């Protein structure tokens, strides 16, 4: 026999202040019992188990289904955190295109890493007897279980100390560790990469790793999380949408979270109408129906779902370009490409959920959601084509009252475009009437008064019914847009109003802001000062909404 | 040479914060840098037994081309045990000129304690999720860590003793990676010295505190006013009222009687000319009982004042201000509004450090997604402070402007 190269063992200890595992065995059927004698006979044969004493207090319960099945949950309870490495998945779109790519998996492939011997008792488990009239068997595991908590860690570290010198000394290909699968890529002939592969296979079977010996097991295209992954290009597995005529909230759910899966690759998914049925939830049971918004928008991602659309794989050498394209109702929708018609993936963002926004606000953070996602996938920040003007932008951020920033980007052509809809000057417009507004309410009636008063001599008071302070503030500053001219100086002691329009958003969910807004959007010119109320400056009539 | 014992504070786990991505260039950076590192003894590989985790990123500092490795420790330092006290230098705050110096190098040469090394693990991350990134843990005491300074006192204190015994005038302070020396000389012979002290701390940034202070609160002079001008006049005494306690304003309000055009220009009665004198004597004074409390936490509030100029303001309670400034420095960052709050918080933080011994607590007026986004490319500092972010946007902007 040649020595096949040993394995390092990784230090593991349970959780500060708890013991090892003790839950009784099962009753098992006799049948179940004889299948479970016959495999860890051969296990034991194979030195995957070894039988141990009476002395071991710890003990795990195993079950059949024949194939053994230890419930380590318990141990898994009590066993030590790890640094786990599956945090996030790889992106196809991220892998760089190989002539070649070769698939090895891994045969044997936890029963091949040995657990370290000051672990292996707690790992403890007894089979029973037939009839119980003697004592059960004791066995506890030599290697990594299947099901323990820290086998994937440690089995990938393992992977990864055997794998490097391999690497190193073949830097002309790129090795690929993803659980139980290595992926081996290269551009070198075919000759020289099977060869390459034959090597590799030579090197992990001198650690006593085994590799399919026939042909590899699977050829392209590769099926690996819900991916098709092609030798020049890459696409998501068959999409699934169910359809019946009575809808629950867990079929939204999975619904939503199929859309949001395709419209990685598949341009042109939207799921607000399908998400606002989302509200109220945890009722897994229920029956929602469907709006017309929301059955043309389901009809439409049937429509898009129609023919299969594709995803190119990263080439370093070319630039990254990241598009954006507003959908209105707070939607937005991106293309990441690097040729033209060729995206290497696509993407939606939907705003965030509040009170006032605006588009320019919404396309910065459209713009943060791309350069966070890139960098995570491609390491660097792509050049964008967003659907705004120079001149739009220039004048947003400089008269902003947050900093804000977008990275190298060009305007594209493609509407809607986003623009500013209106600018508040920055001093007292000279020729322009200058009106004095003010609101009022009764808490306890909820009757209201508001108005404004002019220098012109122009007044206004108008009453109000079911209605509050607030909302009276924001209407008396309607009225002194409605009746005014194209230019317009207007003075109140709203913060809460000031807040409001010094957010500068461009769409509300409240109709009278909307209507405000609407107002601004036709006018020339408006100055917006502000003044502390009750202090008795005159014009700012607290006296005249009280009545 | 001798390792000192280290814990952490009682029912606190060891640091598990998430690695955020990073660019293909700060990889490699980081990569190379490690890599020396490894084959100095100053970190070590370590397995999947460690699951404790420390934010790593790479920086440039001025005048420098060559990336520097930074650990964002906050988590760690907040765990880490409380070590024990040197009174924060009261003169440094005073002194004429005070330089910086990096004296992060020293710390490599002593060893970390071999028990708490395994809460000093970090990672560097990998593109694209394809590995679980290369990880390290720290053999010796590293940059950033609270304990690192702590631990090397009695070292600094035997190196600096003949120098502290030759000037006596010269006052020498240290927080974390840095080392603040304050003294009333001229440039040249200040930078002849420093570089005197560099060369004593060798074989073992210019900062002008004096031409810093508090700002006062300034009213207008004009010879005319306008209906908007006393509006806003009004505004910002009834503001600063909140503050200083004999603010009044009812005879500058009783001009405003009447519905007039806000640009019609209003002749100033007598009683409104005494009572705006009184106020202006009002605010030349200080402030009313402002006191310092090393128990509380520094808050920090910075405005974006537009064309590359910002306000900040340094307090503990409100309105009690213990310190005020606008910073307008241009240097690169004329198309970029991030850049110039970075930099604006380095410099509010170094101020801070330079009179209180710690690092206040910020307010951003920066959405929390773009901040975190952008902050890293432009940060040069060996230390990271905490901050928050406000979504609302101040009224009294103006009135600091
Ligand atoms: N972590 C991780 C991980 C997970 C799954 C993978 C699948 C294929 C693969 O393959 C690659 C392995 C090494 C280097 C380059 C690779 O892919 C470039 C793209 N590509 C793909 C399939 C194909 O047929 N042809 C190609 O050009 C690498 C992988 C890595």
């Amino acid at each position: 026999m040649v020595p096949i190269s040993p394995i390092e063992t990784v230090p593991v200890k349970l959780k500060p202040g708890m013991d090892g595992p003790k839950v009784k065995q099962w009753p098992l059927t006799e049948e179940k019992i004889k299948a479970l004698v016959e495999i860890c006979t051969e296990m034991e044969k194979e030195g995957k188990i070894s039988k141990i004493g009476p002395e071991n207090p710890y003990n795990t319960p195993v079950f059949a289904i024949w194939r053994k099945l230890v419930d380590f949950r318990e141990l898994n309870k009590r066993t030590q955190d790890f640094w786990e490495v599956q945090l996030g998945i790889p992106h196809p779109a991220g892998l760089k295109k190989k002539k070649s790519v070769t698939v090895l998996d891994v045969g044997d492939a936890y029963f091949s890493v040995p657990l370290d011997e000051d672990f292996r008792k707690y790992t403890a488990f007894t089979i029973p007897s037939i009839n119980n009239e003697t004592p059960g068997i004791r066995y506890q595991y030599n290697v990594l279980p299947q099901g323990w908590k820290g086998s994937p860690a440690i089995f990938q570290s393992s992977m990864t100390k055997i794998l490097e010198p391999f690497a190193a000394q073949n830097p002309d290909i790129v090795i690929c560790q993803y659980m139980d699968d290595l992926y081996v890529g290269s551009d070198l002939e075919i000759g020289q990469h099977r060869t390459k592969i034959e090597e590799l296979r030579q090197h992990l079977l001198r650690w006593g790793l085994t590799t399919p010996d026939k042909k590899h097991q699977k050829e392209p295209p590769f099926l690996w999380m819900g991916y098709e992954l092609h030798p020049d290009k890459w696409t998501v597995q068959p999409i699934v949408l169910p359809e019946k005529d009575s809808w629950t909230v867990n079929d939204i759910q999975k619904l939503v979270g199929k859309l949001n899966w395709a419209s990685q690759i598949y341009p042109g998914i939207k799921v607000r109408q399908l998400s606002k049925l989302l509200r109220g939830t945890k009722a897994l049971t229920e029956v929602i129906p469907l709006t017309e918004e929301a059955e043309l928008e389901l009809a439409e991602n049937r429509e898009i779902l129609k023919e299969p659309v594709h995803g190119v794989y990263y080439d370093p050498s070319k630039d990254l370009i990241a598009e954006i394209q507003k959908q209105g109702q707070g939607q937005w929708t991106y293309q990441i490409y690097q040729e033209p018609f060729k995206n290497l993936k696509t993407g939606k963002y939907a705003r965030m959920r509040g009170a006032h926004t605006n588009d320019v606000k919404q396309l910065t953070e459209a713009v943060q959601k791309i350069t966070t996602e890139s960098i995570v996938i491609w390491g660097k920040t792509p050049k964008f084509k967003l659907p705004i003007q120079k001149e739009t932008w220039e004048t947003w951020w400089t008269e902003y009252w947050q900093a804000t920033w977008i990275p190298e980007w060009e305007f594209v052509n493609t509407p809607p475009l986003v623009k500013l809809w209106y600018q508040l000057e920055k001093e007292p417009i000279v020729g322009a009437e200058t009106f004095y507004v003010d609101g009022a309410a009764n808490r306890e009636t909820k009757l209201g008064k508001a108005g404004y008063v002019t220098n012109k001599g122009r007044q206004k008071v108008v009453p109000l019914t079911n209605t509050t302070n607030q909302k009276t503030e924001l209407q008396a500053i309607y009225l002194a847009l409605q009746d005014s001219g194209l230019e317009v100086n207007i003075v109140t002691d709203s913060q809460y109003a000031l807040g409001i329009i010094q957010a500068q958003p461009d769409k509300s969910e409240s109709e009278l802001v909307n209507q405000i807004i609407e107002q601004l959007i036709k006018k020339e010119k408006v100055y917006l000062a502000w003044v502390p109320a009750h202090k008795g400056i005159g014009g700012n009539e607290q006296v005249d909404k009280l009545v | 040479i001798e390792t000192v014992p280290v814990k952490l504070k009682p029912g606190m786990d060891g640091p598990k914060v998430k690695q955020w991505p990073l660019t293909e260039e700060k990889i490699k950076a980081l990569v190379e840098i490690c890599t020396e590192m490894e084959k100095e003894g100053k970190i070590s590989k370590i397995g999947p037994e460690n699951p404790y985790n420390t934010p790593v990123f790479a920086i440039k500092k001025k005048d420098s081309t060559k990336w520097r490795k930074l650990v964002d420790f906050r988590e760690l330092n907040k765990r880490t045990q409380d070590f024990w006290g040197i009174p924060h230098p009261a003169g440094l705050k005073k002194k004429k000129s005070v330089t910086v110096l990096d004296v992060g190098d020293a710390y490599f040469s002593v060893p970390l304690d071999e028990d708490f090394r395994k809460y000093t693990a970090f990672t560097i991350p990998s593109i694209n999720n394809e590995t679980p990134g290369i990880r390290y843990q720290y053999n010796v005491l590293p940059q950033g860590w609270k304990g690192s300074p702590a631990i090397f006192q009695s070292s600094m204190t035997k190196i600096l003793e003949p120098f502290k015994k030759q000037n006596p005038d010269i006052v020498i302070y240290q927080y974390m990676d840095d080392l603040y020396v304050g003294s009333d000389l001229e440039i040249g012979q200040h930078r002849t010295k420093i570089e005197e002290l560099r060369q004593h701390l060798l074989r073992w940034y210019e900062l002008h505190p004096d031409k810093w202070t508090v700002q006062p609160i300034v009213l207008p002079e004009k010879d005319s006013w306008t209906v908007n001008d006393i509006q806003k006049l009004v505004g910002k005494l009834n503001w600063a009222s909140q503050i200083y306690p004999g603010i009044k304003v009812r005879q500058l309000s009783k001009l405003l009687r009447g519905t007039k055009a806000l640009t019609e220009v209003i002749p100033l009665t007598e009683e409104a000319e005494l009572e705006l004198a009184e106020n202006r004597e009002i605010l030349k004074e200080p402030v009313h009982g402002v006191y310092y409390d090393p128990s509380k936490d520094l808050i920090a509030e910075i405005q974006k004042q537009g064309q590359g100029q910002w306000t900040y303001q340094i307090y503990q309670e409100p309105f009690k201000n213990l310190k005020t400034g606008k910073y307008a420095r241009m240097r690169g960052a004329h198309t970029n509004d991030v850049k110039q709050l970075t930099e604006a918080v380095q410099k509010i933080t170094t101020e801070s450090i330079v009179i209180w011994g710690k690092t206040p607590k910020f307010k951003l007026p920066i959405q929390k997604e773009t901040w975190e986004t952008w902050w890293t490319e432009y940060w040069q500092a060996t230390w990271i402070p905490e901050w928050e972010f406000v979504n609302t946007p101040p009224l009294v902007k103006l009135w600091y402007q």
